[PDB]
């Protein structure tokens, strides 16, 4: 589905996609980093 | 009677100060108020300078102190010993040709005034000039000291009022002779401005690195500070840089006259008040400031006298200056040529010409957008 | 090596009791350490310069551990400048050499025992959390560093697991009774206040806000150590119940402080001799001209950035900030005297009073009538007790705390 | 604005090394570049040294340039003197306001 | 590229000289610069000004109010108008343009013109 939508979008708007899959696999939620007390992103969301 | 000592550079400046104070005494009513001035030269050893200045000026029961940068090239040691020694009490010290950001933190120097724009007004005028060309994609390089950090903070808060973000900010460290990662990272972006606030020598190495990366030409405009196009930094530099500078920079006689005029006005205003004491003399036997110490500084902030040599010499809450004047200069095959005037939210370009750093004539728009994306997807059963 | 300098103006510790038995104790083999005594008059610029530069012509080597009793806030910067233009490591324990300053010369070797401004905010937030007050306000006037304080408190409240509510962060600077200040102060309606001022401004603000009614029986003003002052003189404007973190001045003083400083300096010297195996004197002359710019032979900053003595931890950071301060908490009693509730240990608050005793606001405030105690019994689905979670040691959303 | 000082004339044996010096009185000739032109009698001047480290295409390798950086002068060295080298040599420099040319010198064999 | 400078041939005292330096093999409109060089007889050399087809020019601070140089891209020509020229202005005018590079360096040099006021 999403690949077809992206193909239609690239047809309508000029660019050149290069799809690469995420590394971790999790969608991405706020979580405390280890050995600290702060908050940082991760997963697919962290790669934005 | 009252006296107003000072610390000048040369004996000719001392004679000019004597003439200026004589002229000031000739002005106004001069009823029960006489101000005879005293001067002292500089010394190589800072310890000797501090000891001599305290034992000389403090023993004379002065009411103000004037400090100017000595004729020695570079460095900034001019006000620090005098400011620290006279900072024990609350006698105000007036700066003449000392433009540095370290003297803005009132916590460190609790008694220091001057009439010279600091390096933050460079960021303010950068914003003012950018508001009239409508690019709004600023990416800047900041040296990792106290000098560049102040500029970074000044530029950060000003853009927040307009609800805007300035690309990315890099830090290249001081005292280094090899930078390549920062320029490489800045190569791929959608921001054709190279706003830079270096410190003398670092400008040479950053310019060499930029030249070796073939980024100067057909776009990629540059913006720099006053100190980045002076001296050795000028030799290795590409054309088209908007090397903004300051008007009446290396001029002190006019500044001396303005300072003595505003000091006389403040003294006359303060004289009509309640009981007033005198600063202690001796540098040894007194460890207490006089009661109305900060009162003189406070009344000196609210002293306006727009008749000395130049426009409104107004002191803001920080105490640096207000309503300054600049002169936007642009390098054009060497022999810098004036291109525009600035007077505060009223940047008025001249009608000489403009040569952007590509030999073109139209204003280069700062955006490319790269026409390329890096879509990232997550595996799912019925979607991907 | 080393030196000891005192003021003796208000402290009777003098002669030889506080000038002998340095870092010998039972140490293995740090060095052969001697101690030279000194006792100066009232701190003056010329006298300070002359005395320090005279001590330079002599042992010096590791500098002095000067401490004073004056309340002036200008000694620290001048001493930092002196240490900057004469490469001798120097310390500070008492009085003048305790008002920590943020900006300093990069080559300055000057260190202070007192805590900085950023740690005070953390301690204040900790004590505020420990009493379940949460929703607060941040009325602050104009003073250097206030932007840093606001940014730090925002950063701390953001990345937190408990969740604090904050509204009406006032930054009022327009006279003190001209229209805008009145409405800006009237905007506040929650009950706990954090204010950051400079003594006189705080007094004026409290006096003005007393008439408006913000200091009744159910308000808890909180203020950093900058307004606590010298803990001896109190104007007739501070209401009782004025929790304010301040540096310790009653638990331990003088002898322990100088012993710890001498031990720190000796351990730093031992660490320097461990690798470089030489401790060179840097001072050349009190006066003269055309001196060497800098001596990079010895760098004590990375060598003493990790040092412990007598079991306890006394380590510094990138700045002259002690890692583990001995901060305490004080509160204005009903007899106009600072008490000693709480004591900031290693990391826990470890206070004394279980519940807030609800001090009396003033000499004319109305008696409390909206505060009452309730007795319950834990049984049946009507009310059931529980235990606090280990992490985020409170109760999460709705359950009221019952002791 | 400033001036450049050059000697009137020099003479040396052929096949030897001849050093000519161009001095800048004002400021310091250490940052901005300088160039060394040669003009034949009755002919248009020809550049000989540029950037004080490189030579034009086809230029002889005998000519060399150096910067004193101590006495505030630029030195040009010619090796293997020949009769065909009899011409006038000028030092040219540029500043932040204008550009200037040296007085010039002529060598005789 | 080659340069050929031709003057009006009038060297009468108290007049205005206006020569033209044609360029063969080069384009007047470019990113480079073109400048005029003056040489008095039996003396040193001096620079009188530089031209640019894109606008502003910088002649000199000594004679800022007596020299005006103009260009014409249609005829590939650039000419100067030295007004109120004294009889002692007898010199030789050469047209060497510039090198782009990073510093100014005249290459090549034109054959020049001879004027004897």
């Amino acid at each position: 589905f999403c690949i077809d939508l992206l193909i239609k979008l690239a047809r309508t708007m000029n660019f050149t996609y290069e799809v690469h899959l995420v590394a971790d696999g999790k969608f991405g939620t706020q979580e405390r980093v280890n050995n600290s007390n702060k908050k940082e992103w991760n997963g697919m969301m962290g790669e934005l | 009677i009252v006296n107003i000592g000072a610390v000048l550079s040369t004996r000719k400046h001392e004679q000019m100060f004597r003439e200026a104070v004589n002229q000031a005494n000739k002005r106004h009513g001069s009823w029960k108020i006489q101000l005879n001035a005293t001067s002292v030269t500089h010394k190589p050893n800072a310890i000797q300078m501090a000891l001599s200045v305290c034992e000389d000026l403090i023993s004379s029961q002065v009411y103000a102190i004037l400090v100017s940068h000595p004729p020695t090239p570079n460095d900034h040691f001019t006000p620090t010993p005098v400011s620290y020694t006279a900072g024990f009490y609350r006698i105000p010290v007036l700066g003449l040709t000392t433009r540095m950001s370290i003297y803005s933190d009132k916590s460190i120097h609790l008694s220091f005034l001057r009439t010279v724009p600091p390096y933050s007004h460079q960021s303010s005028v950068w914003f003012e000039m950018m508001r009239v060309y409508s690019w709004n994609h600023i990416i800047l390089l900041v040296s990792d000291d106290h000098e560049g950090r102040a500029a970074q903070k000044r530029l950060e808060t000003l853009l927040e009022e307009r609800e805007s973000k300035a690309e990315k900010v890099l830090q290249f460290d001081p005292g280094t002779k090899n930078v390549t990662a920062l320029l490489m990272e800045a190569k791929e972006l959608e921001a054709r401005v190279i706003i830079l606030s270096a410190s003398e020598d670092d400008a040479a190495t950053v310019y060499r690195a930029a030249a070796m990366l073939n980024m100067t030409g057909s776009g990629y405009v540059w913006l720099v500070g006053e100190r980045e196009i002076s001296g050795n930094a000028l030799r290795y530099a590409p054309d088209g840089i908007l090397g903004l500078q300051l008007i009446n920079g290396k001029n002190e006689s006019a500044h001396i006259s303005d300072a003595v005029g505003v000091v006389a006005q403040a003294v006359h205003e303060l004289l009509e008040k309640e009981n007033i004491t005198d600063p202690p003399r001796g540098c040894v036997g007194n460890t207490n400031i006089w009661k109305t110490g900060p009162l003189f500084k406070r009344v000196l902030m609210s002293s306006k006298y727009a008749d000395g040599v130049t426009g409104r010499v107004e002191f803001n809450e920080d105490g640096d200056r207000k309503f300054a004047n600049y002169s936007i200069m642009n390098l054009q095959r060497r022999k810098l040529v004036q291109v525009g005037i600035y007077n505060g939210t009223h940047v008025i370009p001249n009608d000489r010409k403009i040569i952007w750093p590509g030999g073109e004539t139209e204003k280069p728009r700062g955006y490319q957008m790269s026409t390329r994306l890096k879509i990232v997807t997550i595996h799912q059963e019925p979607f991907v | 090596n080393i030196a000891v300098m005192l003021g003796h103006s208000h402290d009777v510790t003098e002669r030889e009791l506080r000038t002998l038995w340095g870092p010998e104790q039972a140490a293995g083999l740090p060095l052969d350490v001697n101690v030279v005594a000194l006792l100066m008059n009232r701190t003056d610029p010329k006298s300070l310069i002359t005395h320090v530069c005279d001590l330079m012509s002599g042992a010096r080597i590791h500098g002095l551990v000067f401490g004073d009793d004056t309340d002036q806030e200008a000694v620290a910067q001048m001493l930092d400048f002196i240490s900057s233009h004469t490469f001798v490591p120097i310390l500070g324990i008492h009085g003048g050499a305790s008002m920590i300053m943020a900006d300093k010369d990069p080559t300055s070797t000057f260190f202070q025992f007192g805590a900085s401004i950023q740690q005070q905010a953390t301690v204040m937030l900790k004590i505020m959390q420990d009493y379940d007050w949460h929703v607060f306000s941040l009325v602050t006037t104009i003073f250097p560093g206030y932007r840093e304080f606001i940014s730090f408190v925002k950063t701390t409240v953001d990345n937190s697991f408990v969740g604090w509510d904050m509204q009406n962060v006032i930054t009022l600077d327009t006279s003190f009774e001209d229209a805008k200040t009145q409405v800006q102060l009237k905007k506040i309606h929650s009950s706990v206040i954090l204010l950051y001022c400079s003594k006189d401004e705080a007094v004026l603000i409290l006096s003005e806000a007393r008439s408006l009614g913000l200091t009744g029986y159910d308000f808890f003003w909180i203020v950093p150590s900058l307004v606590s002052g010298n803990t001896e003189l109190i104007p007739k404007e501070f209401p009782s119940g004025l929790i304010s973190v301040s540096y310790d001045d009653w638990d331990y003083s003088l002898e322990a402080r100088v012993r710890d400083g001498i031990g720190i300096l000796t351990t730093a010297a031992s660490s320097m001799l461990e690798k470089f195996s030489y401790i060179p004197e840097a001072k050349a002359s009190c006066y003269g001209q055309m001196e060497r710019p800098e001596v990079p032979m010895h760098t004590l900053h990375p060598f003493m950035v990790n040092v412990t003595w007598d079991g306890k931890d006394l380590s510094f950071t990138e700045e002259g900030y002690q890692v583990h301060p001995r901060l305490v908490v004080i509160v204005l009693n009903k007899d106009r005297e600072w008490e000693k509730v709480g004591k900031w240990e290693n990391h826990t608050l470890s206070l004394r009073h279980a519940v807030w005793p609800r001090y009396k606001s003033f000499s004319d405030c109305e008696p409390d009538d909206n505060h009452l105690s309730i007795v319950t019994l834990e049984e049946a689905p009507f009310v059931i007790v529980e235990d606090i979670d280990p992490l985020t040691e409170t109760c999460v959303r709705n359950t009221v705390p019952c002791r | 604005n400033f001036m450049l000082t050059q000697p009137h004339s020099v003479s040396e044996s052929p096949g030897k090394t001849v050093t000519i010096s161009c001095t800048r009185s004002s400021g310091s000739i250490a940052s901005n570049y300088v160039q060394w032109y040669q003009q034949r009698p009755g002919s248009a001047p020809t550049t000989v040294i540029y950037e004080d480290n490189q030579r034009p295409s086809g230029v002889p390798d005998r000519f060399s340039g150096s910067i004193d950086s101590s006495s505030n002068s630029a030195s040009l060295t010619i090796s293997g003197l020949k009769t065909e080298d009899e011409a006038d040599y000028y030092c040219q420099s540029y500043d932040s306001s204008t550009v200037v040319f040296g007085g010039g010198t002529k060598l005789t064999v | 590229l080659q340069l050929q400078e031709s003057g009006p041939g009038l060297v009468k005292p108290s007049q205005t000289l206006s020569l033209t330096c044609t360029v063969s093999g080069g384009s007047i409109s470019s990113s480079n610069w073109w400048s005029w060089v003056r040489q008095p007889p039996g003396k040193g050399l001096e620079w009188i000004g530089e031209i640019y087809h894109s606008g502003n020019t910088n002649y000199n601070p000594s004679l800022k109010s007596r020299v005006t140089v103009s260009v014409d891209k249609s005829k590939n020509q650039f000419s100067l108008k030295l007004t109120s020229v004294t009889a002692a202005d007898t010199a030789v005018y050469y047209c060497a343009r510039d090198v782009s590079g990073g510093v100014n360096w005249f290459d090549p040099w034109g054959q020049g013109t001879l004027v004897t006021v």
